[PDB]
DNA sequence: ACTCTACCGATAAGCAGACATACCTCTCGATCCTGTGC
RNA sequence: ACAGAUCGUGUCCAUCGAGAGGU
C-alpha cells in the first residue's frame, strides 16, 4: 500500500528505541542495577554504529 | 484396626485469598505465589467458558 | 519423417520450519575475569 | 529583603535455569 506500507520501508534506516517502561530496571537483592537484555542489545547496536561511523 | 499415614498436604498451606495486593513491574499485572500474596490466573479455558456462557460484562 | 536442441507440464526426493491439557505448591544454584598497568 | 536537617507519608527485592510435587 502506497500510504501505509511502501516496499522501500522494509529496509531499516532509523531504528526507534523503546521507552524505559518497555525495558525496566531490575532492582535485585542488594543494591545492584541489573538491566534488561534489551538495554544491553541497544547499547551493543549503538557501539557498533559508532564504530562503523568512525571507521568510515 | 487399619494402618493409616498422614501426608504432607495440609489445608493450612493451601488456602489463599487476594484483594488488591502487591503489584508487578513490567506487565503491571498481579504477582504470582501464595508466599508473596499472588493472584489466581484467569486462563484461556475460563475465557472460552465465559464466552460460551454469554457473560460479556 | 526425426534427426540438432529449447520451454511447457507432472513427479521424486532431499533440504529445512512448528509443537505438543490446565491449575497451582515448594526448594536451589547463578548473574567474570586475566593480561596489563608505573 | 529572604534564605531548611531529615519529616512524612515509601515502592518491592528481581530474572534465568534445574529438581521434587500434588488434582
Amino acid at each position: 500500500n502506497e500510504v501505509f506500507s511502501r516496499p522501500e520501508w522494509m529496509i531499516l534506516t532509523c531504528l526507534p528505541v523503546p521507552p524505559p517502561p518497555v525495558r525496566p530496571s531490575i532492582s535485585f537483592n542488594e543494591s545492584q542495577r541489573g538491566e534488561d537484555d534489551l538495554t544491553f542489545k541497544l547499547a551493543d547496536i549503538l557501539k557498533a554504529n559508532i564504530s562503523l561511523e568512525t571507521l568510515e | 484396626p487399619t494402618y493409616y499415614q498422614r501426608l504432607r498436604h495440609m489445608v493450612d498451606d493451601k488456602i489463599h485469598a487476594r484483594a488488591r495486593g502487591p503489584m508487578q513491574v513490567l506487565t503491571r499485572q498481579p504477582v504470582e505465589g501464595r508466599s508473596r500474596d499472588g493472584g489466581l490466573r484467569f486462563g484461556e479455558m475460563e475465557r472460552d467458558c465465559m464466552i460460551a456462557h454469554g457473560a460479556a460484562s
